[PDB]
RNA sequence: CUGUUGCUUAUAGACGAUGGCAUCAGAAAUCGGUGUUGUAAGCUUUAGAGUUUCUUAAUCAAUACUCUCGGGUAUUGAAUG
RNA sequence: UGUCGGCUCUUCCUAUCCAUUUCAAGCAGAAUUGAAAAAAGGUAUGAUUGUUCACCAUUUAAUAGGGAACGUGAGCUGGGUUUAGACCGUCGUGAGACAGGUUAGUUUUACCCUACCGUUUCGGUAGAUUUUCAAAGUAUUUAGAUAGUAGCACAACUCAGUACGAGAGGAACCGUUGUGUCACGCCACUGGAUUAUUCAAUUAUUUGAUCAAAUAGUGUUGAGAAUCUAACACGUGUUGAAAUAAUGGCUGAAAGCCUCUCAAGCCAGAAUUUCGUCUAGAUGAAUACUUUGUCUUUUUCUUGUUACUUUAGUACAAUUGAAAAU
RNA sequence: GUCAUCUAAUUAGUGACGCGCAUGAAUGGAUCACCGUGAUUCCCACUGUCCCUAUCUGCAAUCUAGUGAAACCACAGUCAA
RNA sequence: UAAUAACCGCAACAGGUCUCCAAGAAGCAAAAUCUUUAGUUAAAUAGAAUAACGCAGGUAAGGGAAGUCGGCAACAUAGCUCUGUAAGUUAGCAAGAAAGAGUAGCUCUGGUGAUUAUCGAAUCAGAACUUUAAAGGUUAGGGG
């Protein structure tokens, strides 16, 4: 469901790295389990950047979402990453929105900004964003 | 048994053994394949690395997603003052490789070239190239020179010019010049020598060797790091904290029965002063004549390439220079042997025109803000000093 | 660009940008200015600031 | 001619090695350039909440503006003269 | 001969899991299935158990199987087993027994030879005499017998909702653009360390007070240049030619026809081999200056080499040695 | 073992079932509130334990002047078959 | 002498060996840290260079036990005042449960007594103003 070629973003989220939930689906935190498209290596934990589809389990939220494995996309991260035009930026906290494999966003709103790298990757997310940093 | 989980081996076997070099300059071990259907041309140079700085480059490529504003890229400033050709040498292909047939030398030899033949100049009688110079015009020693040329035109296949730098134009403390044999690639051997003889004693500038937007194969000697362990040298995994007799080492240096440590096992040693040749190093700006400054069409302030306070540990760049792309092997003041590429690149990046929107000349110490010292004084105003 | 706390003119490709959760983003010039901004330090009381130097004199 | 020795030698370095210079040497300060910190020490702004007094003034007073983009530091592995 | 497993690291086998090249299908497409060349590259993250094994949750192109004294303990760990304490269950009249269970239980030395990684010091290659030459010394520029080898893989746009197919579904070659990892670097930008005990502040004690410091083995905090470094910043390895393997073929006999050849002669075809390029490298070559012009041996001067010195002795220009190919 | 629960995933933990190879009543059976440098499991905070290693200080290590042992030792020490 | 050199340990061995006298700052404290009278600067040798691998002491981006047999090791809470404090229970305890607020500097005010206005004690409370917003140099509970 992604539309385009992601650039290099310094991944700052590991395995078992709790992120918030910018969605409005009644889920609070989703601890990352894996990362889709991760070419692994020995003794290396899966890394999630910005705009990287992950697979995360909800450990806090509504009962129909708790204790289940979902698929999310990281919209903002606290790890500084450098754009190609020489801009060095980082956000205030990590967050991720629940999507499906086709990219269809499960919620209907996003709280806070959205990183540009995760907006053009999934056109279904950029529409819901308040702003796109 | 078999290792439980397979991994990529650490370090490269194409560089073993890792023996540090002796001479600071890195001899170029191969020159581009000779093409016999073009005007003879030099295929190399020799410049002293000065440092690095960052530029904002306008993208001139097609079907790319890079921002239209600019892309921030690192460059390297290699100061190359003009070299002086001091002879030439003709090689011949035998059943044991090239065999230098003869070598013709110019008449007037600078004192920076004579020093290379001695190990203690202050006590040396400094009589190098004296008998050769004093008898240069004699008829007996003029027929010998004319004989050497006819030998090369008949029994030689490769002609190279023994060119040496000028050490009075660089801020280095060294005085003796660095000697390089730059091959001539072009027409038949009849016109190679006629080109080589025409170059004697005549300075050659970098723009007569390289061109704009040309990729080159820099050859140099890396940084010196001395004795280093196994973690730094090869990159093995550091052992757990509980380990007895230390952590940062390889644990098992071989299985039992071969009864010998393999040559492939990661061992301690001397990482450091090695020789490496990189390839496909794009040239951004050719600091010859008009482009010797750091101004551009977009930013038109007249500033030299030397940052505020000079290049650290190096000094001030005032002569001809290059703008390589990215990091070239070797610390500042190293002698870098540029060379025309042996395998020319055909990628769409290598054929792309380089348009520079900005070149950083701010200071390289601390988090400097201003670009030229004539604009720091304007923004900060008058100090207590000078007032 | 102009630094949020120090009020100095940022060069190109220098500085780090901080994006808050309330959609507002600031660009700084060094970690000295970013750190003093994250502690609610008032630039009007910090002498070297360009904001302070504009207020007086 | 090479080696030792010297610059408490660097572009190298465990020791050897390697690289530079050796009287146009080399070193040391000083003056600039370039950086780091944040306004030095002395007295003044009845700034200053109050107390004490002469008996209707001074004293003491966290902090605080002027001189102050001040002082201090800056090759030690930074660059000029 | 320190007797399980795991962590770390290297190499080897192919009975191949992925990537490359080909044949067969009950191969229309997509998916899959059987086999051939091929070991140069890669083959994961976790919950429970001491576990090898096992079973699950994911991810990837694939998460293939094995050997090296069941690789690897003066490499580690000591979870189990496998001493001495203690408890339970069964057995035994009793001491006690139990591949039954639970808990606590010291892991010694390398400074030796070799191996491997690096690093020095002394020695050295035999046939050359157009003085425009030849040889030795010192130094520079080169040369490269041999040894190693490095780049792989994925994804997106276009191809294209096209070929195929009734429909459902549904690819590919050239081209463009990025990512991951491995290797080699590198210090501009961004980040980290920081006894420049740099600058500033401050807690306790002591210099009568201010200034200036000192002590708490670096008192602590904030900023912090230099240098080091990034799995955290960023560059290079898109790089060319020839010949091959499985297989597909051309001309073509044997065998008047047929056949790619267990025939002569050729072409196309691999992540293959060899040149090219990269790193280390021995015998060498040219030039510069000092000499020597037949000759060595022994003593002897130097940090060491060459030239040099003395007394000797030895021959003195003149008939040798090439056809190639079949 | 089976069934619930814990986790994305549970030979582990807890709660129930009991033809219990071989539990069971001063060889004491059931029950634990407080207490324990006792045994086991899961949460919150915290962190170089780990992803993934980077850097700093003292003492050493290296070289040097003086002093200066011990374990061990058939003879010794390059490989393939 | 009565011990990091006179005793016992093969010795000028970091081990062991019964007692008396006891200053200031600071605190609740004979705690940690600094000083006065007293003792000593030598107690198995030093200089240079600032490599690896070490012993001892540290710090760190983003994530926070994914490492491992196991949170081993390390990090984090910590003094005092006020508010509040569950299930269970042998009715005593659990309990410092858990959880939250305050704390500096300077200038002031009031309360707590003896003798008939003077004199003496550290202790508690409250109010302005300022700053770098305050137990944390040292000592100093992780909780369920």
């Amino acid at each position: 469901g992604r539309q385009g070629n992601k650039f290099r973003v310094t991944c700052g989220l590991n395995n078992a790295s709790t992120v918030n939930c910018a969605d409005n689906t009644g889920a609070k935190t989703l601890t990352i389990i894996s990362v889709k498209g991760f070419h692994g290596r020995l003794n290396r934990l899966p890394r999630a950047g910005c705009g990287d589809m992950v697979v995360a389990t909800c450990k806090k939220g509504k009962p129909e979402y708790r204790k289940k494995m979902h698929t999310a996309v990281i919209i903002r991260q606290r790890r500084t990453w450098r754009r190609k035009d020489g801009v060095t930026l980082y956000f205030e906290d990590n967050a991720a929105v629940i999507v499906n494999m086709k990219g269809e966003m499960k919620g209907s709103a996003i709280t806070g900004p959205v990183s540009k790298e995760s907006a053009d990757l999934w056109p279904k997310i950029s529409s819901n964003a308040p702003t796109i940093v | 048994s078999h290792r439980k989980f397979e991994a990529p081996r650490h370090g490269s076997l194409a560089f073993h053994p890792r023996k540090r070099v002796h001479k600071v300059r890195a001899t170029v071990s191969a020159f581009p394949k000779d093409n016999a259907a073009e005007k003879p041309h030099l295929t190399g140079f020799l410049g002293f690395k000065a440092g690095m700085t960052h530029v904002i480059r306008e993208v001139k490529r097609t079907n790319t997603k890079l921002p239209k504003d600019g892309v921030l890229e690192p460059v390297t400033i290699i100061e190359t003052p003009p070299m002086v050709v001091a002879g030439f040498v003709g090689y011949k292909k035998t059943t044991t490789g090239l065999k230098p047939i003869t070598a013709v030398f110019a008449e007037h030899i600078a004192d920076e070239f004579k020093r290379r033949y001695t190990k203690k100049w202050y006590k040396n009688t400094k009589n190098q190239f004296a008998v050769h110079t004093e008898k240069y015009n004699d008829v007996k020693a003029k027929s010998k020179r004319e004989r050497q040329i006819r030998l090369i035109k008949n029994r030689c296949d490769v002609v190279r010019v023994i060119a040496h730098t000028q050490m009075a134009l660089v801020p280095l403390k060294q005085k003796k010049a660095e000697v390089m044999e730059i091959q001539i690639n072009g027409g038949s051997i009849a016109e190679k020598v006629d080109f080589a003889v025409s170059l004697l004693e005549k300075q050659i500038s970098v723009n007569s060797v390289f061109g704009t937007d040309e990729c080159i194969d820099v050859c140099s000697v890396t940084k010196g790091h001395g004795y280093n362990g196994v973690i730094k040298r090869f990159g093995v995994r550091h052992l757990p904290r509980k380990t007895h007799r230390g952590l940062r080492k390889v644990a098992c240096v071989g299985a039992w029965h071969p009864a010998r440590v393999s040559w492939t096992v990661a061992r301690a040693g001397q990482m450091g002063f090695f020789k490496r040749t990189e390839v496909n190093k794009k040239i951004y700006r050719l600091g010859c004549g008009d482009l010797k400054n750091a101004k551009t069409e977009f930013d038109i302030t007249e500033k030299g390439i030397t940052p505020m306070g000079g290049f650290p540990h190096y000094g001030v760049v005032k002569n001809d220079f290059l703008m390589i792309k990215g990091t070239v092997a070797g610390i500042r003041r190293r002698v870098i042997s540029l060379r025309k590429a042996c395998f020319p690149s055909t990628t769409r990046t290598a054929q792309e025109q380089i348009v520079l929107k900005f070149i950083d000349t701010s200071s390289k110490y601390g988090h400097s803000r201003f670009q030229t010292t004539t604009e720091k004084k304007a923004r900060m105003g008058p100090m207590k000093k000078d007032l | 660009q102009v630094c949020a706390f120090s009020g100095f003119k940022i060069p190109v490709a220098k500085g780090r940008k901080y994006v808050r959760l309330d959609l507002k983003s600031f660009t700084f010039i060094n970690k000295k200015s970013l750190m003093q901004f994250l502690r609610k330090t008032n630039p009007r009381k910090v002498f070297w600031t360009a904001i302070y130097r504009q207020l007086n004199k």
